[PDB]
């Protein structure tokens, strides 16, 4: 039991009407009629200007107020030299070598 | 746009395990009606796929040769 | 151009992807072989684990009783 | 059960539906092609074992036991095509199927950059509004007392007449917008 | 406060003397100018209230509510100037007159120095809202909603009148400053029990408390957009401000009195939120969201901790703005599709992208997305209530699910899915609607930067 | 991992409990035992910013390795010999801990043998 | 809209049921109202309590998302049974078997975790020996008071 | 053999296992024909009201308005207070309230008693 | 990516899949051949052929539509209306 002639004719008619609409969806090559309206910019207009702005805002508006930016004290080893004081750390104890 | 299909004579039942399935069916008394449709999967570039150990050892020969060359260079450059 | 479609056959492959895959597989195998020849410790064994029950009695401080 | 044209599923339709679902589930359970082909041949032989039957009741509970066995031996995760419902890609681009009538709400500034297409759309709208009257005249007389019995629609009968209620099928959106 | 009342009393002939085509523009311009001049009330202190005369004063609590009120009135005039385009000129001018009178009544009520003046002005706010609801409402049964609203308010507020006159005859005055300096403790007696009930039940009615909230799912639906906004974004906060003023006078009885009422919210805001899981009407869903937020406000005010007060006022302002925006969204969709059924209009993102963006922003601000004001207020309330007791975090935490479980649901069904086939009258977005929703949304996102002005009187 | 079998599936009165161990005094059969020595001074070991879990007896090699990591930047693999030395010292410490475990096990076994002698003698 | 196209009270006699079935456009036999328990269902019929997923998606529906035709009398709890909510599709395994399998699996794993917490595993070595009285000063102890010193010896 | 499908409230029976689908009686045939005719009439009405060029608006669905009015406004006119509704209102309306009130009163009494005897750790609690 | 398909290619591919069938012959196979009347096959062969094209083109054709795809031109018609050919 296949298609009866009525539904077959209806499906055929709707088929070429749908195909006509589908080809009618295509545009002419003239369309669209749109109305009539330096190598390293990306590394400068996005990077250097915010670097200057943030550096100024941190140097003269953020670090001026107390305790806004807190830095961990650097690691000091036996035998190191301190620029601020000049007192060199004495070396550690004589090593009881195992190997 | 329009793609031209190749000839249908080249898709033969032989060269596959499909003929083994077909002869086992004939031993039980049936026949395979779709040998040629599935015969493209086992014929051409897809024939004789590698095993898993072949997959794991991909590029081992040139890697071993470069390893030998590099270890010889670093063994002779220490002196 | 691009890779044209094909019907029931192997697709056309250029030289670039093949040499890229081969070079990367060779790089992986060379790296693992070189790191296995250099270190060879984290995978095969680092330090000798001593046997617990074989320690001598005189250095572990148990009187003979 | 629930069909647009027929009010019931006959025995042949039930057998064919069971056969197709059994083949799909068997292909899911038998991933490799050759095993699937062998067991599909076996299943076809099993189906042809009871093809020539003369008792309707025997076919009835044979189909009942076959459906019970198919329910027992189904794949818990059957293979589903991407465009089929339940698939990974089902009704995805339906999110982009913007209907055509919204084109009637465009600004004249953005209607001036597609002149020819909108002229052809105007011609299609005129064709619809001149075909609606004769299509409803055709559907009025052809409908018997108590409305239509089936959901099937009559086709175009006279020359120059479009099929009744054709706009929302012919101008349905494309699959790939 | 005579620098703001007289501009409204001059706005009244401004809408009674304009032409038939220039009422809206002149009223909008002058109301926006008054909203610009409204910012002079921010000259506050952390320890004193800004007093102008014997009858008007404004601390850091009533000032955000005043700013919200006379910022909301121009938005009201924008939102209600399209569906009344078919009305008579006299009825249009009467509608603008009722809105202007309501704004004048609200700005006189929020700055009342003495409590009896606050009470009489608080009951005087009934008349224009009732008139708007029973006259310009759309559905058939709006008379029932108006009667329910008026009678709930009056039956709440008359024992409040009796208690206020009793307090004035007992101690001597009803000034808030004097009562701040002449406060007396109330012992645990049955007379003080009924005094607390009479002083509280009016505000629990207008908040509304769960159990007595039944006037909200009707009067928020059949009313027009302006009446819905004045019911959702001002009057509940009027009751909250009244309860905040009154609860100073009722210590320390409340510490053993507010056990049922708090918990009458502490369960109710669960199940009412669950009602939003199974609502077919969008405006009822918005009203029940307002019910849940006001129940949170009830808990925060009644536990009387400072962080609870800050969370209460922040959530008040944020929820008022968000509920007004959601009511405007519901009104726009109802105007486009001519039905309040939520399941009818689907897939509106494919047709209305900007309206979908506004829907997304409103739904995100409704589910307390940080760092918006609603998250700040609700978080402060949760901290305060966890300070009150431990297990109540569960009674808030599950709400943290269900709110999202409806709000994004309200975002899904109206926006996401295949669009309806037979609906083909979805016009593009009007500039008026987009302007109104941006004016609703942008002040919230701007106040997210500087919330310190809307965190209460004791910040 | 047969110690779990000897402690759990056998009897629990002869194997040590690592929660409370040692249960015996250190001066058992050990005439003039020595004390393990620190090398790093507590101030030098404190200003080096060592984690409290890492502040065991072999912190000197840790300090040396951290100093070598600091100075030999960017050649991060330049001085792995100090890392090997620190690992060897940690291995020796683990050896001493395991020796303490075996001593505790043998002392518990000897206590069991003494109570067995008492049971079969008195 | 009109008054007699709207739901009313619970019908009792056959002709009121026939009028309700005419209004609800079902058969007089397929119209089964909710029992009169005084809950407020009215004359709304009882659909067979099935999710919209159970409907065939290959059928062409007027509303494809809800799988509901135009004018089809929907379920009383249709918003519970939408495709984004609670479903009633059949499962490959029985429901009670699913529940007992899941409960037994999680109970067995929790009991195994309990008996493993009771019976731990470790390496047969001693404790971590620390200097300076088990690090009293670095742990926040007050330097003015001298606690009991522990001393770690050689082995 | 096979494990028979046991339907539950959240796991419906499969459609192909239904015995009623396998019935070839005449009454089922006329029932299917009648429901097919009803569905066809409703579908014809819908696509008649749907494909009209003159109409530009919302096609009214009576079933949706019927469902909304049955859900919203027709619940109280068809309510009778009986023993079942009274029991369900007493179990769900006031039971959780009194249970929550009792557990919270117990917890707050315990906390106040612990605080007033000076045992609760409230040393750093200065925000309330 | 995703190359378009033409109706000539559609019938070429459908006749290619049909012509590899072992219960059919490549001589009297045409584009207007009824499967049981003019070709002489079974209903089981019909549903299995429909399943073969469902596997070939990568999408599922429902049974209600599958019962009526009765000639190769009708199969080409169904594929054509499904995949929106001649755009
Ligand atoms: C005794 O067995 C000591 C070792 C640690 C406890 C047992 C750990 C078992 C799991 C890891 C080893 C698996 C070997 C296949």
């Amino acid at each position: 039991s296949g298609y009866t002639p009525d539904e077959k004719l209806r499906l055929q008619q709707l088929r070429e009407l749908r195909r006509r609409w589908l080809k009618d969806q295509e545009l002419s090559p003239r369309e669209p009629v749109l109305p009539p309206r330096r190598h390293s910019i990306f590394a400068f207009t996005h990077v250097l200007i915010p670097v200057w702005i943030i550096h100024y805002y941190l140097k003269y508006h953020v670090t001026t107020k107390p305790y806004t930016i807190v830095e961990k004290k650097p690691r000091i080893f036996p035998g190191d030299t301190i620029l601020e004081t000049g007192e060199v750390i004495p070396p550690m104890k004589e090593f009881p070598d195992q190997h | 746009s329009k793609m031209e299909l190749p000839d249908y004579k080249q898709w033969k039942i032989e060269g596959t395990p499909l003929e083994t399935v077909q002869e086992k069916l004939a031993a039980r008394g049936l026949r395979d009606p779709w040998g040629r449709n599935e015969a493209w999967r086992y014929m051409g570039g897809f024939a004789n796929n590698v095993s898993f150990v072949g997959a794991l050892l991909k590029g081992f020969k040139w890697g071993f040769a470069a390893f030998v060359v590099a270890v010889g260079a670093e063994y002779y450059l220490e002196s | 151009a691009h890779i044209e479609p094909r019907y029931r056959q192997f697709p056309q492959l250029t030289r670039s992807q093949v040499i890229q895959a081969e070079f990367f597989s060779a790089t992986m195998w060379f790296w693992i072989l070189w790191r296995f020849w250099h270190d060879s410790d984290a995978v095969l064994g680092h330090f000798p684990y001593p046997d617990p029950s074989q320690w001598t009695d005189e250095e572990l401080g148990i009187p003979p009783d | 059960a629930f069909l647009p044209s027929a009010a019931y599923l006959t025995h042949q339709q039930k057998v064919l539906q069971l056969y197709k679902r059994a083949l799909r589930h068997l292909e899911s359970r038998c991933v490799h092609r050759d095993k699937y082909r062998y067991f599909a041949c076996l299943l076809r032989a099993r189906f042809d074992e009871h093809k020539n039957e003369k008792d309707m009741v025997k076919a009835t509970q044979l189909l009942r036991e076959a459906e019970k066995e198919f329910w027992h031996g189904q794949h818990p995760q059957p293979y589903i095509f991407p465009e089929s419902p339940g698939g990974t890609s089902y009704e995805r681009y339906e999110c982009y199927k913007v209907p055509e009538w919204c084109l009637d709400d465009w600004h004249p500034s953005e209607k001036a950059m597609y002149p020819d297409y909108f002229a052809k759309r105007e011609q299609w709208k005129k064709l619809r509004r001149e075909s609606w009257e004769r299509e409803v005249k055709q559907l009025q007389e052809e409908t018997p007392v108590g409305g239509p019995r089936t959901e099937a629609l009559p086709p175009a009968r006279k020359q120059g007449d479009l099929p009744p209620l054709w706009w929302h099928i012919v101008t349905r959106p494309r699959e790939r917008p | 406060m005579l620098k703001y009342i007289i501009p409204t009393m001059m706005l009244m002939p401004l809408t009674w003397l304009s032409k038939n085509s220039m009422i809206w523009i002149n009223t909008t311009l002058h109301s926006l100018l008054i909203s610009l001049t409204s910012l002079l009330l921010l000259n506050q202190f952390g320890d004193n209230s800004l007093n102008f005369s014997l009858t008007f004063f404004s601390d850091s609590l009533s000032t955000p509510l005043l700013i919200l009120t006379m910022w909301l009135l121009p938005l009201m005039l924008m939102a209600s100037q399209h569906h009344l385009s078919k009305e008579n000129l006299a009825r249009k001018k009467l509608f603008i007159s009722m809105l202007i009178l309501l704004q004048l009544f609200l700005i006189m009520t929020f700055t009342a120095t003495e409590l009896i003046f606050f009470y009489i002005m608080f009951e005087a706010t009934l008349v224009p809202t009732l008139i708007i609801i029973t006259r310009w409402g759309n559905q058939t049964e709006r008379l029932n909603a108006g009667l329910y609203f008026l009678f709930y308010t009056l039956a709440g507020s008359l024992p409040l009148l009796v208690a206020l006159i009793y307090i004035q005859n007992t101690m001597g005055s009803l000034n808030f400053l004097i009562l701040q300096y002449w406060v007396q403790p109330m012992p645990n007696s049955w007379s003080n029990t009924f005094m607390w009930l009479a002083c509280m039940m009016a505000f629990m009615v207008k908040m509304p408390l769960y159990g007595l909230h039944l006037w909200l799912p009707k009067a928020h639906v059949e009313a027009p957009i302006a009446g819905s906004m004045v019911l959702a974004a001002i009057l509940l906060k009027l009751g909250g401000y009244g309860m905040m003023r009154i609860t100073l006078l009722l210590n320390p009885i409340t510490d053993f009195m507010a056990y049922p009422f708090i918990m009458l919210s502490l369960w109710g805001m669960i199940m009412t939120s669950s009602i939003c899981l199974r609502q077919t009407d969008l405006k009822s869903l918005i009203a029940y969201s307002s019910v849940s937020h006001m129940a949170l406000v009830i808990v925060a005010i009644l536990i009387q901790t400072p962080w609870s007060y800050m969370g209460a006022t922040a959530l008040m302002i944020a929820h008022g703005l968000t509920s007004s925006m959601l009511f405007c969204l519901a009104n726009s969709n109802y105007e486009r599709v001519h039905s309040r059924t939520m399941i009818l209009a689907r897939g509106l993102q494919t047709l209305l992208p900007l309206m979908a963006a506004w829907w997304l922003l409103a739904s995100l601000t409704n589910l307390a997305l940080p760092p918006s004001i609603n998250l700040i207020g609700e978080l402060f309330v949760v901290m305060s209530t966890f300070s009150w007791s431990n297990i109540t975090i569960i009674l808030m935490g599950l709400n943290m699910v269900i709110t999202a479980l409806y709000s994004l649901y309200m975002l899904i069904t109206t926006q996401r899915g295949k669009h309806t086939h037979h609906i083909n009258n979805i016009l593009p977005s009007f500039t008026r609607e987009n302007a109104l929703m941006s004016l609703h949304m942008l002040p919230l996102l701007l106040l997210s930067l500087n919330p310190k002005i809307i965190l209460g009187p004791l910040y | 991992g047969a110690h779990l079998a000897r402690r759990y599936l056998g009897d629990a009165s002869v194997e040590p409990e690592p929660l409370r161990m040692p249960t015996f005094p250190p001066d058992y059969g050990f005439p003039e035992r020595k004390e393990r020595e620190m090398v790093a001074t507590q101030q030098e070991m404190n200003d080096a910013q060592l984690v409290l879990q890492q502040r065991d007896y072999c912190a000197h090699y840790l300090i040396r390795f951290l100093k070598c990591k600091r100075d030999s930047f960017p050649n991060f693999l330049a001085c792995k010999h100090e890392q090997h030395d620190w690992d060897y010292c940690e291995h020796l410490d683990y050896v001493k801990r395991m020796k303490e475990f075996e001593r505790e096990r043998r002392l518990l076994q000897r206590k069991k043998r003494r109570e067995q002698r008492e049971a079969d003698m008195a | 809209i009109t008054k007699d196209m709207l739901p009313g009270p619970y019908p009792k006699t056959p002709e009121e049921r026939a009028a309700a079935a005419k209004k609800y456009n079902m058969r007089v036999e397929d119209y089964e109202p909710y029992p009169d328990d005084g809950m407020g269902y009215g004359d709304y019929p009882k659909l067979p309590d099935r999710s919209q997923q159970e409907r065939d998606p290959w059928y062409d529906w007027d509303h494809p998302d809800l799988r509901l035709n135009w004018g089809e009398p929907m379920h009383w709890d249709l918003d519970m049974y939408i495709r984004n909510r609670v479903d009633t599709s059949p499962t490959p395994v029985n429901w009670n078997l699913m529940c007992k399998h899941l409960f037994g699996f999680v109970a067995f794993m929790l009991f195994m975790f309990w008996v493993g917490e009771t019976y731990p595993t470790y390496q047969p070595v001693g404790p971590k020996q620390y200097p300076y009285n088990n690090l009293y000063l670095e742990r926040g102890g007050d330097p003015n008071k001298e606690p009991e010193p522990v001393v770690h010896y050689e082995i | 053999s096979f494990p028979k499908y046991e339907p539950s409230r959240l796991a419906s029976l499969p459609t192909t296992l239904d015995p009623a689908e396998y019935d070839i009686s005449s009454e089922t045939r006329k029932a299917q024909a009648e429901r097919l005719a009803i569905r066809s009439r409703l579908k014809r009405e819908y696509q008649l009201q749907y494909n009209d060029p003159s109409r530009r608006g919302v096609v009214e669905d009576p079933a949706l308005i019927r469902w909304t009015c049955a859900r919203s406004a027709n619940v109280y006119p068809n309510f009778r207070p009986n023993t079942k509704t009274s029991l369900l209102g007493a179990l769900f309306g006031i039971g959780p309230l009194i249970f929550w009130y009792y557990v919270f009163k117990t917890d707050r009494d315990r906390k106040e008693k612990l605080i007033q005897e000076g045992k609760l750790d409230r040393t750093f609690n200065i925000s309330y | 990516d995703a190359p378009p398909l033409t109706l000539e290619g559609i019938k070429d591919r459908v006749l290619y899949v049909l012509k590899l069938y072992d219960k059919i012959d490549p001589e009297k196979l045409s584009v207007n051949s009824h499967f049981m009347k003019d070709l002489g096959l079974d209903s089981l062969d019909q549903v299995e052929i429909i399943m073969a094209m469902e596997d070939e083109f990568g999408f599922e054709i429902p049974d209600i539509d599958a019962e009526k795809l009765m000639c190769p031109q009708e199969i080409v018609d169904y594929i054509a209306d499904k995949k929106d050919v001649y755009e």
